[PDB]
């Protein structure tokens, strides 16, 4: 149901689009960090640190990351 | 007449335009186009030009500022004021069913009287006696409401001393006189100089030209000065005489400038041409100490007659002493990529020369545009000795007449009766402004004041109270020196009776045409 | 709402970009205008002239940076970054409805306030003007407002052509005599940065095509300026040719040559070996001069020939004839020369005759880099401009720290005169500290424990006693700056008097003038 | 989905995101406050002062202004009274952390230290400028209700208005003998009929069962009406358990439906009034007081719309809890009884707070003139990194009365400076005067607020402002 890639795209274009979701991240580590904020569309939203209530509604279109 | 209120309701936005840049405490609008032109004034004149207009009836009210731009040119926010004010009556009383000429005709009684009472509003100067006092204090409101009070404590001696030069004992003042002003880029817009002898503003343009003179003879031209076969020795000889017409005319300045003196060459001269200079003759001019120039203006050259006696010649063929003239003193400065010459010293010069120094183009427009129109405001004054004192105090006295008649001006009852409560209303909206513009309460100031004058009026005492809208409160035009020439103010209630009888007496708006 | 909406978010869109713009820490930044030349500079006013702007309020601080050129033009894009600073404070007044009458009064009660501080912050004032010792203390923080990668080259060659390139007297008063073009920009790719000296001779672009002889030695050139072209005399229309017998056919081309022979020939009998000529040179001249050896020049209009007015002293002639020593110059040699790898004319004097000019080599690998020193020797002009035209230029602590002390006096003055405008002059008293936070910003500083320290380290004026350190204490920008806060004379950093009084006193309008508009008219084209 | 805002761009859009909307509610502080409009999905419109329902209405395309609602709901739920002079302080703060932010690169937890250290001087102003009041004094009470319902015209029905909550106020109280006069107030139902007048509603100590007896001309007293928590069907089923009660000789009756006429012959052979069905949430209330025994009187009165019922206990103990009762507020028109119920309704948290912290809070924008003042005077002894945020706080107090002095339209920085001198130098009572605008003394003229009301008021608005801080990333669009 769709094409394929190969060559060093898939060393790079996987890889650099993990990098840019996990530099998103980074801005929670430590205690000096921030919170982030996760809306529900029904109007209210949760902000939460713990990584992994963040990447679980987090959008990723990349099956690497 | 259901298209009768059209163009009263479009035609009511356009008070808002002019209505910040009334009054010494307005503001300013900023008005750009797309060809470079930076134009920050409080001039209608400049406002109403290339700004696109909705409604067409803004075209008349251009039309009106014709005739105030000859009597007064500064000041013209009212006439707008007073027909915003009209539209809000407009559709107010117009409504309860009285017919809209009715109301004109009301403002036509309403004016006739406001004449008669204009006379004894007025103060009547004397301006033989030159005061100094009167002048500083006219002068002042009028740079208050164009520029900043910066260029208003500077600008103040300035406009003073310049109408003090055009005088006589039967009053005759030429306002084309004095006109040229500097413009010029040096410094900053507030280091502005007044200047009572003649500026000349071209210098030379080569290195050997004379840098400091005494006395100097101004040789004034107009015609171009710039000049434009069986065998090659044909070509030699006509391109060796293209110079011969120009050398001609060379050897008879070299003689006729030796005729009075040719000793000692210390005393300045000066060739004035308005096109192009043939750089052969710049050779002559180094040795023999001649200044000379390249695209020179003409009108500039008449200014010599009124001081020093100069005189203007077109051609080369009449040269005479009369049009060398005279100078005390010559101090020359060099500005950007043209000398600046000034002549001081003069005998007795009739004319001040306004030299006005600045940043850039839009500095200088709105020190320009103040001297101009702040100028042939005060020419005016000194033209008729009655004056009106200013600071809006007429407008609020001659409501109090207004408001109250009953017996004395009647005639028909509620016809007319509608147009003077509405004629007695619409000046009290300048007052409004002023105090709007100044950021304050108008209505509390204008409570105060109307409790100032039921004071004086029932204590049987003449005083004038004015507004004082620096610390928002009442005052006296008289103590304050907020004064108004007559033919200001008379022409200003004509010409807004005029201008509103053509809005009002509108029946229809029509579309005919073929699109 | 136009000051509300429009002239804050357009005007705050280039002041973020201004904030690099000013400093040693200076950045450089690509514009490409619409013609697709590339611009790259570290000047902010440099950027304002080829940038092409919309919004009218942005236009109008764009010809305040012009008028700062002519005056001072070192250092002055705090100009825009003042007032964005300006702005920012008065839009916290905007939102409140302050009356815009109170802030136009308290910039110039500060105004009046801020130059009468200035004339105590003078010390030191360098009389000599003509040495380098002396000059050194000038010339060299005045090499900080560019590019920092070498400090040491760009300070000796503006120190060096002070006796080359500025007219050199006993004891010059009375505005001595100074020119932007004093100092020729010759850009030419390849060499080391270090390659870049003063000489004291005339260096112009063009191959002689000819069978040019240079002479070295005996030296003793005569060289003449002439305005038309070198021929016979030329008809400006367009003639018609008349033949009727052979005489006329066959004798048609020998007029022609015959009579430039002898035209040129008086020239050659005067001994000379060059000329300065504005126009072009016709086909029949190159082909006599083959025989005597006489140089041509090749070089653009006037604009060119203004710097020539200066080297060789001589009045243009149109007519060619036997020019008289008035209209003849001096040049020592002239010889084709590789400099920069390139084979181009150079005048080398060893000890020459010139009039109140010289030239500078410029020797440099990018081009692009060689824009910003064009720059940087406009800024040499601008030094020697700032001492001769005023009394004198003083001295004033650099590096930003000037207005820091400026702070503490101001706000005493909002104290010291008790009013409404008490509040708004304090608003304006510390508006200042922008020009430490953009230097820091650039200066991989945190402002947040920097700045405090600076206030810290002044304090009022000293601790008891008689002398002033504050003078001599500024912003540090090195890798130490992390220790604390460095002195300035050790290294000599200094300002002038006239770059922060020509500033302020225009910034002082400029800041009221966007303010004083209450809505803007525009129109389409 | 992304909606992803990173560096400069995450904290600007969520400051402009509750910069707008505190514009917009400056026109609901004080009694001089303007009255908001609505826009539902449905056309309607909704005019009213209450900035619950203004901010639900209100659809912001900013999530993060959804918080302030619900940040708002929690003030409504612990204090929810006098909105009118509360409920703004919720948008004061996140519009003066405008200012610096990003200019001076600070980070945001550098921000959150300063912002928990603002909280820990903050609780020792709020009991500082406090003075206590007889709390047993129900006159006290009576000028306080009058206060926060200026905004209609109400005053002149004022006498009875205070006086029907006030007399449910010291009925319930006592939840404890001892350690603080905790109630509950939820149990008293305020019915609304249009019709009548004020006059018509009673209330007083006890137990009030809004219902009717057996016939409207029975005997209205009873000696001790002690209380105890077609045809053919209800005649026997019914019978079966109002006599059933009578075992322990009770002479009032309560049943879910009404009385037939076979139970007629033995209920009425008691020598009493027969009491009818109750209404259920009426059961309730007299659980909370009691078979209960020591009822003093009853009494049944007749009106067109509905009946009456009064049973007073009067004496609770033999210790005990606090009392339940009803109220029923009867309007002079449709129109008039719906709006004048928010002043009424809050009624029953007006003297709660008082019941909570008897000492008294200084009222009418002295109270954060107050807090600016001490916030301005910490900063500068505190100095180090706090220095700037810190006195930012101290502005976002003083901006507070800058919005009262908005609806009079003048210039706030004439009033704010005579502020800094008679008020911290002076007393504490010193204040702007709503009316005149102009500065009075709050006690003389009347305005005053229990100390209740600015503590879980700036306590919750300081702590709110934590999540603000807490902003990085955004992240919808996917689901939940």
């Amino acid at each position: 149901g769709g094409e394929k890639i190969s060559g060093d795209d898939i060393r790079n274009q996987n890889v650099l689009a993990t990098m840019a979701v996990a530099n998103v991240v980074k801005s929670s580590l430590g205690p000096v960090g921030l919170d982030k904020m996760l809306v529900d569309d029904i109007g209210d939203f949760t902000v939460t640190n713990d990584g992994a209530t963040i990447l679980s509604l987090l959008d990723v279109q990349h099956p690497a990351g | 007449d259901a298209a009768l209120k059209v163009n009263v309701t479009s035609a009511e936005g356009l008070q808002s335009v002019l209505e910040t840049n009334l009054g010494p405490k307005g503001t300013l609008k900023m008005l750009v186009d797309g060809a470079g032109n930076i134009k920050l004034t409080k001039d209608g004149k400049v406002l109403l030009t290339e700004m696109q207009i909705q409604s067409p009836t803004a075209v008349l009210i251009a039309r009106a500022a014709a005739a105030q731009d000859e009597i007064t040119g500064d000041g013209t926010t009212t006439v707008v004021c007073l027909v915003g004010e009209l539209l809000r009556q407009a559709h107010r009383f117009i409504q309860e069913g009285v017919h809209p000429r009715i109301i004109t005709d009301g403002f036509e009684i309403a004016r006739k009287e406001s004449m008669k009472f204009l006379d004894e509003f007025k103060i009547s100067k004397t301006n033989l006696s030159n005061d100094r006092e009167f002048l500083l204090q006219v002068a002042r409101s009028s740079l208050l409401t164009k520029v900043d009070a910066d260029l208003t404590e500077v600008l103040t001696p300035i406009v003073t001393d310049a109408v003090l030069s055009v005088y006589d004992a039967q009053a005759d003042n030429l306002d084309l006189h004095m006109v040229e002003i500097m413009q010029m880029q040096h410094l900053s817009p507030k280091d502005t100089t007044f200047i009572k002898g003649l500026v000349l503003d071209h210098g030379g343009r080569h290195p050997d030209m004379p840098t400091r003179v005494k006395n100097a003879y101004v040789l004034i031209l107009n015609v171009s000065l710039e000049y434009e076969y069986s065998s090659a020795d044909q070509r030699d000889k006509l391109a060796a005489s293209e110079r011969k017409f120009v050398d001609a005319k060379l050897k008879k300045i070299i003689d006729l400038k030796n005729e009075v003196c040719g000793m000692d060459p210390d005393k300045g001269f000066v060739i004035i041409n308005q096109k192009g200079i043939d750089p052969m003759s710049l050779d002559v001019f180094a040795k023999h100490n001649i200044l000379a120039l390249r695209r020179a203006k003409r009108r500039n050259m008449e200014r010599l007659q009124l001081v020093t006696g100069g005189e203007a010649q077109n051609s080369v063929e009449d040269l005479s002493p009369q049009i060398l003239g005279f100078s005390g003193l010559v101090y020359q400065e060099t500005i950007g990529e043209e000398k600046f010459t000034y002549v001081t010293e003069n005998t007795d010069p009739k004319s001040c020369t306004i030299l006005i120094k600045g940043s850039t183009h839009y500095a200088l427009a709105q020190t320009k545009d103040a001297v101009r129109d702040g100028l042939r405001a005060v020419a005016n004054v000194l033209k008729d000795k009655n004056i009106i004192p200013g600071a809006g105090a007429f407008y609020i006295a001659l409501s109090r007449y207004l408001r109250s008649a009953n017996m004395n001006k009647l005639g028909a009852k509620g016809k007319t009766k509608t147009g003077i409560e509405a004629f007695a209303e619409a000046l009290l909206v300048i007052p409004k402004t002023l105090v709007k513009n100044s950021g304050f309460d108008p209505l509390d100031v204008l409570a105060m004041v109307e409790d100032e004058l039921d004071d004086a009026q029932d204590s049987d005492e003449t005083r004038y109270v004015g507004v004082d809208l620096n610390i928002g409160d009442s005052c006296d035009p008289t103590i304050e020196g907020i004064w108004d020439s007559y033919r200001v103010l008379r022409n200003a209630i004509t010409g807004a009776t005029g201008i509103a009888s053509n809005l009002l007496l509108c029946d229809e708006l029509l579309r005919a045409g073929r699109s | 709402d136009g000051q509300i909406i429009k002239s804050i978010a357009a005007i705050r869109e280039l002041h973020q970009m201004c904030l690099t713009s000013m400093g040693p820490c200076g950045r450089n930044k690509i514009i490409v205008n619409h013609l697709g030349k590339i611009i790259i500079t570290n000047d902010a006013a440099t950027m304002l002239r080829e940038l092409d702007i919309v919004h009218p309020a942005v236009k109008v601080l764009v010809m305040a940076t012009e008028q700062q050129k002519i005056d001072m033009g070192d250092g002055t894009n705090l100009v825009m970054i003042l007032a964005g600073e300006l702005l920012n404070v008065s839009e916290k007044l905007i939102s409140m409805g302050l009356s815009a009458v109170e802030i136009i009064q308290g910039y110039n009660m500060a105004r009046k306030f801020t130059l009468k501080e200035l004339d105590e912050m003078v010390v030191g004032e360098i009389t000599d003007k003509n040495d380098k010792n002396e000059l050194l203390k000038m010339i060299k923080p005045v090499i900080s407002s560019k590019k920092y990668g070498s400090e040491d080259i760009l300070s000796e060659l503006v120190s060096e052509a002070v006796s080359h390139v500025l007219p050199v007297a006993q004891q010059a008063g009375e505005i001595p005599y100074f020119n932007v073009d004093s100092i020729r920009v010759v850009k030419i790719m390849g060499g080391s940065l270090s390659n870049s000296t003063v000489i004291k001779g005339m260096v112009f672009n063009r191959e002689p095509e000819g069978h040019v002889k240079s002479l070295s030695e005996d030296k003793k050139h005569k060289v003449a300026v002439f305005t038309c072209p070198l021929d016979i005399a030329n008809t400006e229309t367009k003639g018609t040719v008349l033949l009727h017998n052979a005489q006329e056919m066959l004798d048609f081309s020998k007029g022609e040559e015959k009579q430039i022979d002898a035209m040129m020939k008086e020239i050659a009998d005067m001994g000379v070996e060059c000329i300065v000529a504005g126009a072009g040179v016709g086909e029949l001249a190159l082909h006599y001069l083959n025989r005597y050896g006489i140089l041509v020049l090749k070089v653009p209009s006037k604009f060119e020939l203004r710097r020539l007015c200066r080297v060789c002293g001589a009045t243009p002639l149109p007519r060619l004839g036997a020019p008289t020593p008035e209209e003849l110059g001096l040049v020592e040699t002239v010889k084709t020369m590789e400099i920069g790898g390139d084979r181009v004319t150079v005048f080398k004097q060893e000890q020459g005759e010139i009039s109140r000019t010289s030239t500078i080599i410029l020797r440099g690998a990018t081009q692009n880099n060689l824009d910003d020193i064009e720059r940087a020797i406009d800024d040499g002009v601008a030094a020697v401009k700032g001492l001769m035209k005023p009394s004198g230029g003083k001295l004033l602590p650099g590096a930003g720290a000037t207005e820091i002390e400026l702070i503490s006096r101001i706000t005493k003055y909002g104290e010291r005169t008790p009013g409404l405008l008490q509040l708004a002059i304090k608003q304006f008293a510390v508006a200042f500290e922008v020009v430490p936070r953009t230097l820091a910003e650039t200066a991989g500083l945190d402002v947040n424990e920097v700045l405090p320290n600076l206030y810290a380290a002044h304090n009022v004026t000293e601790p008891g006693a008689v002398k002033t350190d504050h003078l001599y204490k500024g912003v540090d920008i090195d890798g130490e700056s992390d220790e604390g806060v460095k002195d300035i004379r050790e290294e000599n950093i200094y300002d002038m008097l006239a770059t922060k009084k020509f500033a302020i006193n225009v910034a002082t309008e400029a800041a009221t003038t966007v303010l004083s508009i209450d809505q803007i008219i525009m129109a389409k084209k | 989905s992304q909606e992803r805002t990173t560096g400069r761009q995450a904290q600007i859009s969520n400051i402009t995101a509750a910069k707008a909307v505190a514009d917009v509610i400056r026109t609901c502080l004080g009694p001089k406050a303007m009255l908001k409009m609505l826009l539902d999905p449905m056309g309607g419109l909704v005019l009213t002062n209450d900035g619950h329902a203004i901010l639900r209405e209100i659809d912001v395309a900013h999530p993060a202004a959804k918080s302030m609602l619900e940040l708002s709901r929690t003030q409504d739920e612990e204090v929810g009274d006098g909105t009118t002079t509360v409920i703004i302080l919720a948008g004061e703060i996140l519009a003066q952390c405008a200012p610096y932010l990003i200019e001076k690169n600070i980070h945001p937890v550098i921000i959150i230290q300063a912002l928990k250290k603002a909280l820990t001087d903050a609780l020792e102003v709020i009991k500082q400028v406090s003075k206590p009041v007889d709390v047993e004094n129900d006159a006290a009470m009576k000028k306080l209700i009058q206060a926060s319902i200026g905004t209609k015209y109400v005053i002149h029905w004022s006498e009875k208005m205070c006086e029907l909550a006030l007399d449910a106020v010291k009925t319930v109280r006592k939840d404890l003998g001892q350690t603080f006069e905790i109630d509950i107030k939820r149990y008293v139902r305020v019915e609304k009929i249009p019709g009548g007048d004020v006059l018509d509603s009673r209330v007083l100590k006890g137990v009030l069962l809004n219902k009717d007896v057996v016939h409207p001309k029975m005997s209205r007293h009873i000696e001790n009406p002690r209380v105890v928590l077609i045809l053919q069907i209800e005649e026997e089923q019914v019978q079966l358990m109002c006599e059933q009660i009578l075992a322990v000789r009770p002479t009032l009756v309560i049943t879910e439906k009404g009385v037939s006429d076979l139970a007629q012959h033995y209920l009425l052979k008691g020598g009493c009034s027969v009491l009818r069905r109750v209404k259920k949430s009426d059961n309730n209330r007299i659980a909370r007081v009691t078979v209960g025994t020591n009822c003093g009187l009853f009494k049944v009165e007749m009106i067109g719309d509905e009946y009456f019922s009064f049973l007073d206990n009067c004496k609770e103990p033999l210790s005990g809890l606090q009392k339940a009762c009803t109220i029923m507020l009867r309007g002079g028109s449709k129109d008039i009884l719906n709006e004048i119920d928010r002043n009424l309704q809050d009624a029953m948290a007006v003297a709660r707070n008082v019941m909570l912290s008897p000492s008294l809070s200084p009222g009418g924008g002295a109270t954060e003139m107050a807090v600016s003042v001490k916030l301005a005077e910490k900063a500068k002894q505190l100095e180090g990194i706090q220095q700037w945020p810190y006195q930012a706080v101290a502005d976002a107090m003083e901006c507070i009365p800058r919005t009262l002095i908005q609806n009079a339209g003048g210039d706030p920085i004439r009033l704010l400076s005579q502020l800094r001198a008679k008020h911290a130098q002076g007393n504490f009572t010193t204040g702007i005067d709503g009316d005149k605008g102009k500065i009075v003394d709050m006690v003389s003229y009347g305005i005053w607020e229990p100390e209740v009301i600015k503590q879980q008021s700036v306590k919750t608005a300081i702590e709110s402002a934590c999540l603000l801080l807490r902003v990085d990333d955004i992240v919808s669009g996917v689901r939940k």
